[PDB]
């Protein structure tokens, strides 16, 4: 999971 | 937003439409080739095809469930390019690329031409 | 094998079936979830839920057009999921973190409940 | 277009  | 983003969501959603292409799972469209013929999802041809987005658009096409593709069209060509509609991976070869090409301006997927354009361009 | 493989092609496939979604185009069921419905593609919530995928293999369920959730189910949950299964993008906030892990529990989506346990313990 |  990432910050987009 | 503030929304966090699952990086391999896309590419794992993908993997699963190939696996119910491979099991014939939920199909509701057969593409005819020069008498071949391919069982597809409606929805993933059109996210891929410019051709298919605009056939399944239409009020009495998007009922259909066989499309005939043009006779010229090679189905090698075709089953390549399904391919890499569920996979993103091309299959280019030497002995495929014209085919290849021919049958990616027809079904109006631009990213394929590109690179096929680019890999003829590079042995002339 | 020799195959080349286009970067994009995965997340651009996903967000033209998220632009189908939008604009209704090939949606083949509704999601009944506490009085609040939501129309979806079976494949793309057969690619994104366990829960799906063994609803829509079902020989007698593959053909509803009409699918129920628990009623325990909350509707903003289901929302933020299906937003997420057709982008890859989770709006997870402190307000709705409870609800969106047990739908994502009851839906069989074993990130998004990945993701949810490593939010709620870091607050702990 | 990469190796994949
Ligand atoms: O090269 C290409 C690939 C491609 C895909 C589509 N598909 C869609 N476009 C926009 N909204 C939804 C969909 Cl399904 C249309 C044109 C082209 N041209
Ligand atoms: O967390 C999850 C996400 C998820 C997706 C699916 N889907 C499929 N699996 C295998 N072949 C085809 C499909 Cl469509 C099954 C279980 C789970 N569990
Ligand atoms: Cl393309
Ligand atoms: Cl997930």
């Amino acid at each position: 999971w990432v910050i987009p | 937003d503030s929304c966090i983003q699952f990086t391999r969501h896309a590419s794992d959603v993908l993997l699963n439409l190939n696996r119910l292409r491979s099991r014939d799972i939920l199909t509701d469209v057969v593409i005819v080739v020069s008498r071949e013929q391919f069982r597809a999802h409606k929805t993933v041809l059109m996210a891929c095809s410019g051709l298919f987005y605009s056939i399944f658009t239409d009020q009495l096409k998007c009922n259909l469930s066989v499309i005939n593709l043009d006779p010229e069209i090679n189905p090698e060509g075709f089953c390549i390019l399904l391919d890499f509609m569920y996979t993103s991976r091309l299959n280019l070869r030497e002995g495929n690329i014209m085919a290849v090409m021919a049958t990616a301006m027809y079904l109006q997927m631009e990213h394929v031409v590109d690179t096929c354009r680019k890999f003829i361009k590079a042995s002339e």
